[PDB]
């Protein structure tokens, strides 16, 4: 065929990433994997004369027996040129009832990848205790998991969806790197058969379901507002408790006013001591209760800014989690409810699937666990295709006390 | 013979043109001796004036021979030189090997020189053997083959090596071979002659393209001294270590020592140097002499004793399981062994990160078992079982309520004191009828108690936790303490139980020694 030469950003040069311990059992299926890749020349072994690197891990995938191979093509998707007529986000696609995920990463295994471009996607399959080599490879055909991947093969894309998209309107169909998601109204039953149907549609021309195979539904999502504790007496503490959220919540919103509730801490009285409100106080308490009913307002998202996630242990298996681009100026806040990191990246990929859907990009998380576990365990329950960038902090016990 | 490896300078630069430096009549003649044979070998060929590219040579007399070496600078092209995939830069652990009934070493003489060069590459490698003399111009040369000294060429001898070893590695599954630099080594559990057999198929496979290695008369044998161990077919061991018998020890010695001593750690267990470290305080100069104290002496004189009976770790089965195991050396200090048949240790190691100024054991064995599983991934591919000295009900509750994520693999509680626990909890709630503290140096409480005390010297946050300090001090044993401290408040909220502050530590005392305490939060002003 004809390949579409593709450019590093300016001046860039290619990624040098290390490739971080595996299990044998990944080793094992990842030599599976690529040994069959190549017999069928999308990937063809490499030379010394080849500095660069990239990660490779292998996932299960969902109802599925098979391993999938995972590239982290993360920094070269960084380094890699912009692409310049574009697939926007259909803003169509949050509102949709019911919406499900195909993996359609095999159909960049048919279009070659530009010659000169092939060393930038070399990977490593390590070996164990390093007792050899270690196999290096790179990519012939478009990579899964490349940003230019979805964009060089987008034509051939929007070919094959013209007649479904026309023939079935009603469907939003949105691709995201690896991913196809397909979204409608139409009831649980119809959706698993129109979908059916355009997995044969799309067989016709040369995708196992992700998400669990299964389902998602954005019109049932909603914000996790700021909530009060309502209760029968108020103590000392209860009120200072109370204080304290209110203060830091004043400063989203500032129609917050605490005077009548700090007036009633007045004195060092026991922490346990039951305080009666006034009437005034009650006043207080109910007003900032009603500002919190709702969002602030004034946040909009910005195309042009990083899209932030920050999730908090809360305990019990629940998680708290906010998306925003700019501090207390928060676009989405969630709740999520086994072991920590099971939990946590299940919670991850949520959040990420969400933001793909209701903005069309990744959130930058932010994650409260160490580096080395989080690199140990995430590949074992990982099962997306594509790979949100994180660092990783100290979660203040104050935040999560805000929060849930 | 072998593809060649395709090589470019790094991008907009161009070939070496330096100067030959001026040479002896002597050094002269010695030259072009060696590069006539290495013309006549092929691995150099005469050069047209055409290029104008030039790296120095010179003549040098390695340590036993009147006879004449050649040694060529390519620090220049080297600057020059694409960087190329790293040489191995990880190797082999020797807990993580699999023994075998022989094992040999093959040298493989004339590694890079059995190795061709990019033909577009070699009018880089142009150096020249100045005329002796003047009126009558001197001869210019560039590489055929791997130029030792030269940037790619360990690589791309690796890369070259694993091509020619596959097939035959192919043949023979029942061999194993780890390629080191210039050395071959090869393992099987072929009888011995069986063995001796096959690594003499190889060296007729290897001397098939031109490379030659040692004869088995003349080959180097198991035990196998290497990055500072012996290997053994069966067996392993750090080599050998002695201890020193001065009475008059400096800052280098006992850094040496510590050192040594460190080493051992992954194989001699209970090997420890937190006495002789502690020598090392305050010391002004490397050859400063600090005197032994009576604590250290007699850490140093038991490690010797470790050090005198020798012990070999046991090699990987990679059809049994992996146990680690964990114990309390002391605080901060904590040891394991990984084996698979009871005690019959492949390795064993020691812990003292604390990360953090601040840390509970409960928080710290988890990480310890973090450091294990990392390691362990790393030289068998599969994660331990762990013994462990905790109980699942302690490790819960400590889990349940940190706020970070964390996991342990499958883990079996083991009754091996120390047993790490929680020695102090905070009440979830705040206590009926015990005072309340108002801290903010001083404090204030429901019962009209109060000191203002005023410190010196400290800093703001030191401050904080010297109220609660002095709130924990004379109260009694439930109390309510407020304060306004976002600090002070997460230090204890993660509840440790050893730090680097003192006074963390003091707290930490009266915290043990409550029954209930409540902390909470509130806003300043
Ligand atoms: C790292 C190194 C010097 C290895 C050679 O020494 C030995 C290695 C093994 N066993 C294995 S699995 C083997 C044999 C050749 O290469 C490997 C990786 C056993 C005993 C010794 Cl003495």
């Amino acid at each position: 065929i004809e390949t579409v030469p593709v450019k590093l950003k300016p001046g860039m040069d290619g990624p040098k990433v290390k490739q971080w311990p595996l299990t044998e059992e990944k080793i094992k299926a990842l030599v599976e994997i690529c040994t069959e890749m190549e017999k069928e020349g999308k990937i063809s072994k490499i030379g010394p004369e080849n500095p660069y690197n990239t990660p490779v891990f292998a996932i299960k995938k969902k109802d599925s027996t098979k391993w999938r191979k995972l590239v982290d093509f993360r920094e070269l998707n960084k380094r890699t040129q912009d692409f310049w007529l574009g697939i926007p986000h259909p803003a169509g696609l949050k509102k949709k009832k019911s919406a499900t995920v195909l993996d359609v990463g095999d159909a960049y295994f048919s279009v070659p990848l530009d010659e000169d471009f092939r060393k930038y996607t070399a990977f490593t399959i390590p070996s164990i205790n390093n007792e050899t080599p270690g196999i290096r490879y790179q990519y012939n055909v478009l990579p899964q998991g490349w940003k230019g991947s979805p964009a060089i093969f987008q034509s051939s894309m929007t070919k094959i969806l013209e007649p479904f998209r026309k023939q079935n309107p009603d469907i939003v169909i949105y691709q995201y790197m690896d991913d196809l998601y397909v979204g409608s109204d139409l009831e649980i039953g119809q959706h698993r058969t129109k979908i059916e149907e355009l997995r044969q549609h799309l067989l016709r021309w040369g995708p196992p379901f992700l998400w669990m195979g299964y389902e998602l539904h954005p019109d049932k999502w909603t914000v996790q507002p700021i909530v009060l504790p309502e209760k029968d007496s108020w103590t000392v503490n209860d009120i200072q408790k109370l204080v304290g959220k209110l203060n830091w919540a004043s400063q989203i919103y500032p129609g917050i006013k605490v005077r009548q509730l700090c007036k009633l801490l007045r004195g060092t009285k026991a922490l346990t001591e039951v305080i009666p409100l006034t009437e005034e106080a009650e006043l207080e308490l109910a007003e900032n209760r009603e500002i919190l009913k709702e969002p602030v307002h004034g946040v909009y998202y910005d195309p042009s800014k990083d899209l932030i996630a920050e999730i908090q242990k809360q305990g019990q298996g629940q998680w708290t989690y906010q998306i925003y681009q700019e501090p207390f100026k928060n676009l989405k806040t969630g709740k999520y409810a086994t072991n920590d990191v099971k939990q946590l990246t299940e919670a991850v990929q949520k959040i990420t699937t969400e933001s793909i859907v209701i903005w069309g990009k990744t959130p930058k998380f932010k994650l409260p666990i160490q580096k080395e576990t989080w690199e140990t365990w995430w590949t074992e329950y990982w099962q997306a295709t594509w790979i949100p960038e994180w660092e990783f902090v100290n979660t203040p016990p104050l935040v999560k006390l805000w929060y849930q | 013979p072998i593809e060649t490896v395709p090589v470019k300078l790094k991008p907009g630069m161009d070939g070496p043109k330096v100067k030959q430096w001026p040479l002896t009549e002597e050094k002269i003649k010695a030259l072009v001796e060696i590069c006539t044979e290495m013309e006549k070998e092929g691995k150099i060929s005469k050069i047209g004036p055409e290029n104008p590219y030039n790296t120095p040579v010179f003549a040098i007399k390695k340590k036993d021979s009147t006879k004449w070496r050649k040694l060529v600078d390519f620090r220049e092209l080297n600057k020059r030189t694409q960087d190329f995939w790293e040489v191995q830069l990880g190797i082999p652990h020797p807990a993580g090997l699999k023994k075998k009934k022989s094992a040999t070493v093959l040298d493989v003489g004339d590694a890079y020189f059995s190795v061709p060069l990019d033909e577009d590459f070699r009018k880089y490698t142009a150096f020249t053997i100045p005329s002796i003399n003047n009126e009558t111009p001197g001869i210019r040369y560039q590489y055929n083959v791997l130029p030792q000294g030269w940037k790619g060429s360990p690589a791309i001898f690796q890369s070259s090596m694993t091509k020619i070893l596959e097939p035959f590695r192919k043949q023979n599954p029942d061999i194993v071979i780890y390629q080191y630099m210039d050395d071959l080594y090869v393992g099987s559990d072929l009888e011995i002659g069986q063995h001796r057999t096959k690594i003499e198929e190889l060296r007729q496979h290897l001397l098939r393209w031109g490379l030659t290695t040692p004869d088995k008369k003349h080959q180097k044998e198991p035990p196998f001294l290497w990055m500072g161990y012996e290997l053994h077919p069966d067996k392993w061991t750090v080599q050998p270590i002695v201890l020193p018998e001065k009475d008059s020890w400096t800052v280098n010695d006992i850094q040496k020592l510590v050192g040594k001593l460190n080493w051992a750690s992954q194989i001699y267990p209970g090997i420890k140097v937190r006495q002789l470290c502690k020598l090392l305080r305050g010391t002004k100069a490397l050859t400063e002499v600090i005197p032994l104290t009576e604590e250290a002496e007699l850490e140093l004189a038991e490690n010797r004793e470790i050090l005198k009976e020798p012990v070999h770790g046991v090699y990987y089965d990679p059809s049994k399981d992996l146990i680690a195991e964990i114990q309390k050396q002391g605080q901060g200090q904590w040891t394991y062994q990984i084996y698979q048949e009871p005690f019959k240790n492949l390795k064993t190691g020691k812990y003292a990160r604390m990360r953090g100024a601040h840390t509970n054991d409960v928080k710290q064995l988890t990480e310890a078992v973090q450091k294990i599983t990392t390691e362990s991934i790393v030289i068998w591919g599969k994660t331990p079982k762990f013994k462990l000295p905790i109980q699942k009900e302690t490790w819960e509750t400590w889990w349940t309520e940190y706020w970070q994520a964390t996991w342990i693999p499958e883990w079996e509680f083991v009754n091996t004191p120390p047993l790490v626990k929680l020695w102090y909890q905070l009440e979830k709630e705040p206590i009926v009828g015990a005072e309340t503290f108002y801290v903010d140096a001083g404090y204030v409480t429901n019962r009209g108690r109060q000191k203002v005390v005023t410190l010196t010297d400290t800093t703001n946050q030191k401050t904080e936790l010297q109220a609660i300090y002095l709130a924990l001090q004379d109260s009694g044993l439930e109390v309510n303490i407020v304060t306004d401290s976002q600090y002070a408040l997460g230090i204890i909220q993660a509840q440790p139980d050893q730090s680097e502050s003192e006074l963390v530590n003091q707290i930490i005392e009266q915290l043990i020694k409550k029954e209930k305490v409540y902390l909470a939060w509130v806003p300043a002003h």
